[PDB]
């Protein structure tokens, strides 16, 4: 989902670019659809997405210290 | 609403003093009548009534309406602030909880 946000405000610079290359009223749609190219796949993807995806949100489900404490007592009241 | 208030209080006397042009007027045979004021008005309604129209004209919005921070921080002095102060630890706890867990 970074990488896509990356890429998609790399498009949001671009459409603009042309908007005010070409002409400000064409749509976004329709620039997307007529400029389309093989290379838009190029969903651009790096470590630094992956870091930035990290330590921006969702730390985890449960990893503070709830696992743990069940972990040790469940093994411990299972003998 | 402060602002407006004042201006509307400001303002009470100021379509009331000037002169009317819009109509002209002779007041012949006014023997005998004690109004004075209240007879030229209706008689300059009478005659809106016989020239009546619709249209009205626009107006400058600062001289409808103006904020001015003189009457902004005293309204902020009377603060209405809506979370409840003995709740907004509560709330802080609950949120907190819920997004660490689930």
């Amino acid at each position: 989902l970074n990488a896509m946000s990356r890429i998609a405000r790399m498009v949001e610079k671009k459409v603009s670019q042309h908007n005010e290359l070409t002409g400000e009223n064409i749509s976004t749609r329709r620039w997307f659809d007529k400029i389309a190219t093989k290379e838009d796949t190029k969903v651009v993807v790096k470590m630094e997405d992956f870091l930035k995806a990290q330590e921006q949100l969702t730390p985890s489900v449960s990893r503070a210290e709830l696992n743990h404490y069940e972990a040790v007592r469940a093994n411990f009241e299972g003998a | 609403l402060k602002s407006v208030h004042r201006w509307l209080s400001a303002a009470d006397q100021s379509e009331v003093v000037p002169g009317n042009d819009n109509i002209e007027y002779f007041s012949i045979n006014e023997h005998g009548r004690r109004e004075e004021n209240r007879l030229r008005l209706k008689t300059l309604l009478q005659q809106d009534v016989v020239h009546e129209t619709k249209t009205s004209t626009s107006a400058a919005s600062e001289l409808t309406a103006v904020v001015t921070i003189n009457d902004l921080l005293e309204a902020c002095q009377e603060t209405k602030p809506s979370i409840s102060t003995s709740e907004l630890v509560k709330l802080r706890g609950i949120y907190d909880r819920f997004q660490k867990d689930r």
